[PDB]
RNA sequence: UGAACUAUACCGUUCUACGGUGAAGCCAUGGGAAACUGUGGUGGAAGCCGGUCGCUGUUCUGACGUGCAAAUUGUGUAGCCUGAGUGC
RNA sequence: GGCAGGAAUGGCAAACAGGCAAGUGCGAGCAAGAUUCUACUGUCAUGGGCUGGUCGGUGGCGACACCCCCUCCAGGCAUCGAACCAGUGAAUCCCCUGUGGAGUUCUCGUUUCCUCCUGAUGCAGACUCACGCGGGCUAUCGAUCGGCAUGACAGAUGGUGGUGUAUGCCCUUCGCUCAGCAAGGCGGUGUGGUCUCACACCGAUGG
RNA sequence: AAGUGGCAGUCACUGGUUCCAAUGAACAGCCUGAAGGAUUCCCCUUGUGUCCGUACUGCAUCACCGCAGCCGGUCUCCUCGACUAGACGUCGCUUGUCCACGGACGAAAUGCAGCUAAGGGAAGUCGGCAAACUGGCCGUGCACCUUUGGAAGAUACGGUGGCUCCAGAGGCCAUGGCUCGUGUGGAACUGUUGCUGUGCAGGGGAAUCUGACUGUUUAAUUGAAACCCA
């Protein structure tokens, strides 16, 4: 997997007709948005609690946003 | 063969072994009627088959040897077995000695209070 | 003597389903046995209530 | 100063563990705790109180809540209750006084 | 302290293969296992690596000559026969 | 072991398939028929060459 | 016909506790006019020693000797165990 | 078919040597296979289709670093014995503090036992003066200054350039941080009907 | 911000060091350079990855060989805790197992095994055969002879527990906090003199013949003074 540098990169990795789905893990010490691009899983991690809403905004209406918090 | 097979199907679903695992001599029947691994994870769930906790090899009376060892209780002349070289070797005596002298000689060194005459004197 | 490229194509010919994958083993006896994977639009209990498995 | 429960509404609601079995296992609190490995020592370190159906042990010093569930369960022993209740964690700074299942 | 009085390297052998033999292993391997004087570089490094090989640990040189040490006495004569011979026919 | 050729599978198999006792309608075939199969080996008692 | 036991050569490859002892080389140092030399360490050699696995097979002339066994066996006793070692 | 190259026949032979690339849940679910199925997360080798102006360029004093096909020759990796010493890392093992569960409690024991975990992979990061593990090389300076020094358990080095210093440069074993990844696992505590089983909650991401 | 709880053995890598009259493969494959030459400008049986082995056993007490379900033999890998020098030996967690034809009767004689034995101590016997003595470690110390290496653990003497102390080595953070010698020496007390308390664990000395040594050997009666070696 790949780590992504910041919320432009995970825009255009989510803007990609390879892209498929986004995992949105709802950490205590964080949030993190899993891209399911082929060959990669490129994971977004902020610790910020309303910037994370504002990326799950971001992402456009096309991708599957499978959020997984327990 | 009576309760063999959901034995070893506990063991596995367990991760012990048949030796840790417990079926229930007052539910034998049901247990016999198991058939199959997802059977057995329902008996699991439901306490007829239990993973018995690992019996104990308690260490309090090797800690309490152990301190008093170190107090320097039981290592006299009559509990050594081996001669002193290999009870504790020489070889790893001087080589803990070295180190030490020799960090102590260039922490001397580095600051101004030895000259490298002096420090090549020494070491 | 069926290779897996055999296999799927005699597959897709008898029922007309895309295999996704092909695995073969080589039974004791002597028969060679085929897992065909079918594709996930395809569902091997529909396709197997036509060949006659039930 | 953190505070710590041992929570006997379970049993003081089936007349087991009521009365005063409460207040004897405050007065095995009050000699029984241990700081700096004495007894006796516990004054201006360690309160036990009782807030009604629950013991309350308050501490001044860093203390041990597994040290509170090896005296309930040594007092559990001395009560015999031992055979018919299990002390649980049920929340940070609290045990409970549960039933077996 | 000095270790022993007449036995020097052949120390190993202990007490086997005879006196008279142990005294010629001696002056072969002290030679065999001594650094050698190198005539390129000035310093005293040919290491004997095979037979006949030999080594230097610091200007990098590699020479043939003696099996025991770095040069025979047969080389050195060989040398100036040649030297000579070379010199009155040139 | 696991290590086999095809060739030694394929008798391997042969051999299990010959492993079987008689059909039971046999014995029955008018001119009087085998009883029991003469030919049936067993892991333990006689070993294959192969 | 046979080198599946077994002998040996080659190709590839594996295995070798724990100690004792203390060779060369080296460091400090005492003596001496010098050549040389005393002492304390370091170092870790050897078809070196004890000894485990292992291999071999001394002795009891033990067991067994219609055996566990057409050669094994002991709650023994022994040989070697860094090598000309060992197996596949 | 022409031209130009092109000594030295074709193979067999190692399931231990050479030789591309996969890990975890050892599970969704097995009665019985599993680095093979499965869910995730990856890796490798290789093919086809499509879209008057040509020695790739640059930075560094250097060790070097960065971005944008063809022939022949010279080398190298593959690649190689054994033993011994020292170092670092791994897992194992143990200790301290704390948690969750369990055993003992006639007396003592803040006690005893288990658990508290992290894989491949990433053109991710910080160091690499290994300021944790060490070799090589570079530049500057030019040593024994008359008592040579540096660094090692032992070696070992040094005017064929030591010590010291620095944008130092390179490679490698690691280790560490992040993604994988906590959703999984482990120790538990419960709810719901029950069923030919899904949900809830808690518990070191310690030194 | 981004090694580090500890340290033991194993493994890996690293830096070396020793040994060799021994220097410890090849091929495929891959890469770099040197010199030349030449230079039009995302999608596809989820592309291809086809073929074969894939159960279980496997130092087996029943899966192989030995006529067998035979105390024999048979290749490699992983390998915990305590005592200990320990991969010895003894016991224990994990794992696995209670299967080897059994039962009664204190169980004759004889036997095969384990032990003891007064007084004597080889008088037994071809012969000290067999068993016994000794046994680890620490300190002191050690003769003849010698190829100067050894002999040698020569021979020998003393000690060894438990507890309470006294000394004694290092490291990190910053001379205080923390970690900190199971590794040593001394002393006091103590005990029905006894402590390597168990398993384990040299008896020693003095000569003659002989082979120098180490190595080899008749699988299944001879291990030797035989063979080999330098
Ligand atoms: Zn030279």
């Amino acid at each position: 997997p790949k780590e992504i540098r910041d919320i432009k990169q995970f825009l255009v990795i989510c803007g990609r007709k390879d892209c498929k789905s986004v995992k949105i893990k709802k950490n205590v010490g964080n949030t993190k948005f899993k891209v399911r691009t082929k060959t990669y899983l490129y994971t977004l991690v902020v610790k910020d609690h309303k910037k994370s809403e504002k990326i799950q905004q971001s992402i456009p209406p096309n991708i599957t946003k499978e959020v997984i918090g327990k | 063969a009576g309760l063999k097979l959901q034995g070893r199907l506990a063991a596995a679903l367990l991760k012990c072994g048949r030796n840790r695992v417990w079926l229930d001599p007052n539910e034998t029947s049901d247990i016999a009627m198991a058939n199959s691994r997802a059977n057995v994870r329902k008996l699991i769930k439901d306490g007829f088959i239990i993973r018995k906790p690992v019996a104990v090899q308690s260490r309090a009376r090797w800690r309490k040897l152990r301190a008093a060892k170190l107090k320097g209780r039981h290592t006299g002349p009559g509990k050594r077995r081996g001669t002193a070289n290999a009870r504790m070797p020489t070889k790893v005596l001087w080589i803990q000695r070295q180190r030490v002298l020799r960090r102590m000689l260039m922490r001397y060194r580095d600051a101004k209070k030895i000259d490298k005459h002096l420090y090549r004197e020494l070491y | 003597r069926a290779n897996k490229n055999q296999i799927k194509t005699a597959v897709r010919k008898m029922y007309d389903i895309k295999a996704a994958r092909v695995n073969t083993l080589i039974r004791p006896d002597g028969l060679k046995k085929a897992y065909v994977k079918l594709m996930p639009d395809n569902d091997a209990l529909d396709i197997a209530n036509k060949i006659g498995i039930l | 100063t953190i505070e710590y429960k041992i929570d006997c509404s379970i049993p003081a609601a089936d007349s087991i563990f009521d009365a005063d079995l409460l207040k004897g296992f405050e007065q095995f609190l009050n000699e029984r705790i241990k700081v700096k490995g004495r007894t006796g020592k516990l004054r201006d370190a360690v309160k036990v109180g009782i807030d009604g159906t629950s013991v309350s042990i308050k501490a001044f010093i860093a203390f041990s809540k597994k040290y509170l569930k090896f005296l309930t369960k040594k007092y559990l022993k001395k009560k015999t209750l031992r055979d018919w209740l299990r002390v649980v964690s049920t929340n940070k700074t609290t045990y409970e006084l549960r039933y077996f299942n | 302290a000095r270790r022993t009085v007449k036995v020097g390297i052949t120390g190993k052998y202990g007490t086997r293969y005879g006196a008279n033999l142990r005294k010629r292993v001696k002056k072969i391997e002290i030679s065999k296992k001594a650094k050698h004087f190198c005539h390129w570089c000035g310093k005293f490094r040919f290491k004997r690596q095979a037979v006949g090989i030999w080594h230097c640990t610091s200007c990098g040189k590699t020479m043939a000559g003696g099996a025991w040490t770095l040069n025979t006495g047969n080389s050195t004569t060989v040398r100036s026969t040649i030297r000579r011979l070379r010199e009155m026919t040139e | 072991g696991a290590i086999k050729t095809l060739k030694q599978k394929l008798k391997y198999g042969k051999k299990m398939k010959q492993n079987r006792p008689i059909p039971y309608w046999v014995r029955f075939k008018t001119n009087s028929k085998q009883r029991y199969n003469e030919k049936r080996r067993h892991w333990r008692r006689t070993k294959l060459k192969m």
